[PDB]
């Protein structure tokens, strides 16, 4: 029980370091807002 | 000013309320334009 408690902390640990550290591993969220509101300049630029 | 006052500045028609403005032209700058190349600033021709 002890040594799978604490493997359990350093993995969540990890996660917690990595989620931190890499810019891009929310990609799928971000590009969702970074397609929608391109998507509505694109409409406006339809004015000129 | 300050009501839905239809407006020919210079030859440039446009309807909408005419407010004061905080931004600052350069000296032969005449006509704003917005975000959505739309004009929004109008200089008056008699008074500057
Ligand atoms: C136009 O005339 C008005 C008064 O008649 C004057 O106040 C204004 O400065 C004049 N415009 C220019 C650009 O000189």
């Amino acid at each position: 029980q002890k040594l799978i408690a604490n493997q359990f902390n350093s993995a969540i640990g990890k996660i917690q370091d990595s989620l931190s550290s890499t810019p891009s591993a929310l990609g799928k969220l971000q590009d969702v807002v970074n397609h929608n509101a391109q998507a509505l300049n694109t409409l406006v630029k339809q004015l000129s | 000013k300050n009501k839905c006052v239809n407006f020919n500045f210079n030859g440039l028609k446009g309807t909408g309320v005419l407010t004061e403005s905080n931004k600052k032209f350069l000296p032969f700058q005449q006509f704003g334009r917005d975000i959505a190349d739309t004009t929004d600033a109008v200089r008056d021709p008699q008074t500057l």
